[PDB]
């Protein structure tokens, strides 16, 4: 059972990730444009740049998250940005959400410069975690715990944010032993995703060299959380 | 350093 102290938090939590949404003008375009590797590109660059507006939005409004350092909050931002683009983004993919022209998106992403060695393991995550079938509460509270990473890099005090992680994390195992009592090891599979995300920063770093080569138009906003000159 | 980030979170 969970408890009114802890219900009270997953439904601020709750609140937050149906606030904020993309733009219907912008999520259009992964399906009215055309579809080219410059267009492709062009367009994830839009998302993920709006994204990133939503985040701030969204992790701002963690309980706790505006109390911590100033120089913690980038670091965390910089950190989890990544890892809560693959949540919604393979959210996208498996709740195969309307506003995501799935099949059209994964079109998008399959050309847009994309080395191999990336796309291969950026959808074998996106099937395997679909398989998880996920409850929007297991996706939110993944995201919010990716987000409050203590062991994220140049985090000064990183037992200031555990405190803020550690509530999050019980309340997603309370559920996981609530409406999964059938399988015990369900949280430790949420859990794993974590990991498996963690993975992903150092090819994402890879890609952003790629395309930055290849003169790839970014935007200040994604250039700044991703740091590229 | 960071003025995007920082700006927001002001916002
Ligand atoms: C800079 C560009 C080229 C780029 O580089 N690497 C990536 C990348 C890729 Cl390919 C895969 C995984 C992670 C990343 Cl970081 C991207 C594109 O990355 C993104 C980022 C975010 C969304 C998005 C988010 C929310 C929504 C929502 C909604 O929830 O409101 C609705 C509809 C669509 C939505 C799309 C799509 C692609």
């Amino acid at each position: 059972e969970l408890t009114p102290d802890q219900q009270t938090l997953l439904h601020f939590i709750m609140d937050s990730y149906n606030k904020q949404r993309m733009p219907q003008e912008i999520t259009n375009k992964i399906l009215k444009e055309e579809f080219s590797a410059e267009e492709n590109f062009l367009i994830l660059t839009e998302m993920a740049t709006n994204h990133v507006q939503v985040l701030v939005e969204f992790t701002k409004k963690l309980p706790g998250f505006q109390t911590l350092d100033h120089e913690d909050q980038i670091a965390l931002l910089k950190g989890s940005a990544v890892e809560a683009m693959f949540l919604r983004s393979a959210e996208i993919f498996n709740k195969k959400l309307p506003s995501g022209h799935s099949d059209l998106l994964e079109e998008r992403i399959r050309n847009s410069g994309i080395s191999d060695e990336y796309i291969t393991p950026m959808f074998s995550f996106y099937k395997s975690i679909g398989e998880l079938k996920m409850t929007q509460e297991e996706y939110a509270l993944l995201t919010a715990i990716v987000i409050l990473s203590p062991d994220r890099q140049y985090i000064k005090d990183r037992e200031a944010v555990e405190k803020l992680q550690e509530p999050l994390l019980d309340v997603l195992q309370k559920l996981c032993k609530i409406h999964q009592p059938e399988n015990p090891q369900h949280f430790a599979c949420l859990l794993g995703r974590l990991t498996e995300l963690r993975t992903f920063n150092h090819h994402h770093a890879e890609m952003l060299m790629s395309w930055r080569v290849n003169d790839h138009k970014f935007t200040p906003l994604l250039c700044e959380i991703w740091d590229v000159q | 350093d960071h003025q995007l980030l920082r700006y927001l979170l002001d916002k």
